[PDB]
C-alpha cells in the first residue's frame, strides 16, 4: 500500500528455492528462507521415564 | 601518494631528464604458460635491455588507457603488440588466447638502469627504482597477420560477480567436489554418470543425491532435500 | 545458552482430557557461515510477533523446542526431525501374564515410536455415572539382557471407544533388538470395569541425515494448537556473522 | 566446431522418480478415526476424533456425514470444513451414519 522496503532487511519467511541463502551482518531481527515445514501429530512425553497421558 | 623512492622524485623534477622506459612482463603461470619479458627498445649495444639482472627481449609493444579513476567504469587499458612471425598467434592457439594472464608494467628512468646496458657503465644504477603496476588480460581484442591487441582490466573488476552467491537447490550439490565444503577424501568410486569406477582420473561426483550416497557423504550434501515441495 | 548449538525447550502444559496435539515442525535457513547467535536466548524467538519467553523470564508460549544451529562447517543435523518412517501393525491385547515382543532387528533405524492405547476406559457402576480407570503400561528395551524400562505410562480418562497414543525413544544400541510392552493393572475381572489395553503398531524412524554444512538453521517444533488456522510467522532476533576482524 | 553437438545431448544422471515422488504433496489418509455415540449429557451426541497425518505446510479437514437409506442408498446429511481434530454432532435422527 505505502510500505517502504529496503535492500538490507526482511521480516518475511520467503520461499527457499533458487533464491540464495542470505547474508546477515550483526544484530537485526530477520525473517528466513523456509527449508522445511511439516504439520504432524506430536507424541506424548518429553523425557525421562514417567509419562501420564491425561490427568 | 605512491610508494616510490626519493631518487625517482628527484629525477621527476629535473628540467632535463633521462628517458623513461617501460618494461612489460606477461605471466601465464596461473593459466598454464611461462613468463615473457618485453621492451620496445634495445640498449646502446644492440642487446635486450638488462634490468635488475633480467633480460627483457626487444619486441614492439606499447600500452594506452592507463589511468587511476574511481567514478564510473573500472578503467580498461589496452596493450598493442607485434604479431609478425606469428608469435602471439602461437600463444593464442596454445594458452586459450592468453585470457586470464597477468600483465606487469614497470616504469623505470634510464638513468637507473643496470650498468650492463651502457658502454661506459652506469655509476647511478639503482635496481630499486621502479614503478610497478599489475593488470589482467580480459580479451584478445584483435589478432591479425600484422599485430595483436589485448584489453586489460583491474584484477578486481566486479563485473560478472554477484553477491550473495550460494544458491538454494534441490537434487543438486553446489559444493566443489573434494573441496573443503564437500570434505570428501575417499578413493575413486564413480564418474559423473554414477557408473562405478576405480580409476582416479574418472572419479567425479554427479552432483546428484545418488552421487553423494556413492561416497557416503550425504551429511555434506550441498543441496536441500525438502525445498522442492514447499515451492509448489 | 551456547554457541554453535542450542536446545531451548520451554515446557508443554499437561493436558486435561486426552486428545491429540498437532505439531508444527519447521526448519529455517539464515545467514552463511559461523554466526554469533541469538541476542538473548529464548527471548529472541518471536513465534508470531511475541517472544517465547517474556522479558521478565516468564513463558509466553508453551511447547517450544528451538534447536539453533550455527553456520560452522563441522555441524550436526537438527535432532528430532524425521525424513521417512516405516510402520508395522501388530494390534493385539496386552495382558498381565503375556507380553508381546517383536525383535525388530532392523538395519538403518534411528528412533523408535510405539503406538499403544486403550480399547475403552469406562468403569460402569450401578445405574450409570461411569468413572475413569487409570491404567498403567510399560515399554521396555532389550538392552543386552537387562530389560530396562524405557517408559512407564499412566492413562487416566473415561472414553467409550478406542483411543491410541504414541511415544518416541532414541539412543538405540546395536540391533539384535528385542522391544517389549507389558501391563501393570491386573485385569478386567468384572464386566463393569472395562480397561482393556492394546499395542496397535510401532514405527521405525530414519530422521534427518543432512547436517547442513554452512547455513544457520533454527527449527522450532511448536505445538500449533494454541495458534489458530493462520500460519505461524517465525521471526528471529539474532546476531550476525563472525568476522575476520584485525587482531 | 561441429563435434560440440554430440556432447550436448548427453544429459547428466538424474536421480529418478519421474512420476513426481509418487505423492504430489497429497495428504495421507487421516488415521484413527473413531466415532463415539454418548448420551451422558441427557441426549444423544456423537463425538468424532482423529489424528492428523504428516502433511506439508498446513492441514484442514473435510467431513461428510451421510445416512444409509431404507433401500441401501445414502442421504447427504452434513458437510463441514474444520481445523480442529475433534467434531461434535447433535440432533441426529435414528439411522446408520457413515462419516
Ligand atoms: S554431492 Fe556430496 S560428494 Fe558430491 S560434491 Fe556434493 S558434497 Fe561432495
Amino acid at each position: 500500500n505505502g510500505k517502504q522496503n529496503t535492500y538490507f532487511s526482511s521480516l518475511d519467511n520467503m520461499v527457499a528455492q533458487g533464491n540464495v541463502l542470505p547474508v546477515l551482518y550483526g544484530e537485526m531481527r530477520v525473517g528466513s528462507r523456509v527449508v522445511s515445514q511439516e504439520i504432524s501429530t506430536a507424541d506424548e512425553g518429553d523425557g525421562g521415564q514417567v509419562v501420564v497421558i491425561g490427568r | 601518494m605512491q610508494d616510490i623512492r626519493q631518487e625517482t622524485l628527484n629525477e621527476c623534477t629535473r628540467a632535463e631528464q633521462s628517458a623513461s622506459v617501460v618494461l612489460w612482463e606477461i605471466d601465464l603461470t596461473e593459466v598454464g604458460g611461462e613468463r615473457y619479458f618485453f621492451c620496445n627498445e634495445q640498449n646502446e649495444k644492440g642487446e635486450p635491455v638488462t634490468w635488475q639482472g633480467r633480460q627483457y627481449q626487444p619486441y614492439p609493444i606499447q600500452g594506452s588507457g592507463f589511468e587511476l579513476n574511481g567514478k564510473g567504469t573500472s578503467t580498461r587499458p589496452t596493450l598493442t603488440v607485434s604479431n609478425l612471425y606469428g608469435m602471439v598467434t602461437g600463444m593464442a592457439e596454445d594458452m586459450q588466447s592468453l585470457v586470464g594472464g597477468t600483465v606487469v608494467r614497470r616504469k623505470v628512468y634510464a638513468r637507473f638502469l643496470d650498468a650492463v646496458n651502457f658502454v661506459n657503465g652506469n655509476s647511478y644504477a639503482d635496481p630499486e627504482q621502479e614503478v610497478i603496476s599489475r593488470w589482467r588480460i580480459e580479451q584478445c581484442s584483435e589478432l591479425s597477420a600484422v599485430s595483436a591487441s589485448f584489453v586489460l582490466s583491474t584484477p578486481t573488476e566486479t563485473d560478472g560477480a554477484v553477491f550473495p552467491g550460494r544458491i538454494m537447490l534441490a537434487n543438486t550439490c553446489t559444493w566443489t567436489y573434494r573441496g573443503d565444503e564437500c570434505g570428501y577424501s575417499g578413493p575413486a568410486v564413480a564418474d559423473e554418470y554414477d557408473q562405478p569406477t576405480s580409476d582416479i582420473t574418472k572419479d567425479k561426483c554427479s552432483k546428484c543425491l545418488s552421487g553423494c550416497k556413492f561416497r557416503n557423504n550425504v551429511g555434506n550434501f550441498g543441496g536441500f532435500l525438502s525445498i522442492n515441495k514447499l515451492s509448489q | 545458552m551456547g554457541k554453535g548449538s542450542s536446545k531451548g525447550h520451554t515446557p508443554r502444559e499437561a493436558k486435561d482430557n486426552l486428545k491429540s496435539t498437532q505439531l508444527l515442525s519447521v526448519i529455517d535457513a539464515i545467514s552463511e557461515g559461523p554466526i554469533e547467535g541469538p541476542v538473548d536466548g529464548l527471548k529472541s524467538v518471536l513465534l508470531n510477533s511475541t517472544p517465547v519467553l517474556d522479558t521478565e523470564g516468564n513463558t509466553n508460549i508453551s511447547g517450544v523446542t528451538v534447536v539453533f544451529r550455527a553456520g560452522e562447517q563441522e555441524q550436526t543435523p537438527p535432532e528430532g526431525f524425521e525424513s521417512s518412517g516405516s510402520e508395522t501393525v501388530l494390534g493385539t491385547e496386552v495382558k498381565y501374564d503375556t507380553p508381546i515382543t517383536r525383535t525388530i532387528t532392523s538395519a538403518n533405524i534411528d528412533r523408535l515410536r510405539f503406538t499403544f492405547g486403550v480399547q475403552a476406559l469406562v468403569e460402569t457402576t450401578s445405574k450409570g455415572d461411569r468413572n475413569p480407570s487409570e491404567v498403567r503400561l510399560l515399554v521396555q528395551i532389550q538392552r543386552n539382557g537387562g530389560w530396562v524400562t524405557e517408559k512407564d505410562i499412566t492413562i487416566k480418562g473415561k472414553t467409550t471407544s478406542q483411543y491410541l497414543a504414541s511415544v518416541v525413544m532414541g539412543n538405540l544400541p546395536p540391533r539384535p533388538f528385542n522391544i517389549r510392552m507389558r501391563r501393570m493393572t491386573p485385569d478386567s475381572t468384572t464386566d463393569q470395569l472395562q480397561n482393556k489395553t492394546l499395542w496397535s503398531s510401532y514405527t521405525e524412524i530414519i530422521d534427518v541425515k543432512q547436517c547442513y554444512p554452512n547455513t544457520a538453521l533454527v527449527g522450532v517444533q511448536v505445538d500449533s494448537e494454541q495458534f489458530g488456522s493462520q500460519q505461524v510467522s517465525r521471526n528471529y532476533h539474532l546476531r550476525g556473522r563472525i568476522l575476520q576482524v584485525p587482531s | 566446431v561441429p563435434e560440440k553437438e554430440a556432447i550436448v545431448d548427453n544429459g547428466a544422471h538424474f536421480d529418478g522418480e519421474q512420476s513426481g515422488t509418487v505423492n504430489g504433496v497429497t495428504p495421507p489418509a487421516v488415521q484413527h478415526l473413531t466415532a463415539e455415540v454418548t448420551a451422558d449429557s441427557g441426549e444423544y451426541q456423537v463425538l468424532a476424533r482423529w489424528d492428523t497425518p504428516k502433511v506439508v505446510k498446513g492441514v484442514s479437514f473435510l467431513l461428510r456425514l451421510t445416512v444409509t437409506a431404507d433401500d441401501g442408498s445414502e442421504r447427504l446429511v452434513s458437510t463441514a470444513r474444520t481445523t480442529e481434530t475433534t467434531y461434535r454432532f447433535t440432533q441426529l435422527a435414528l439411522g446408520n451414519y457413515r462419516l
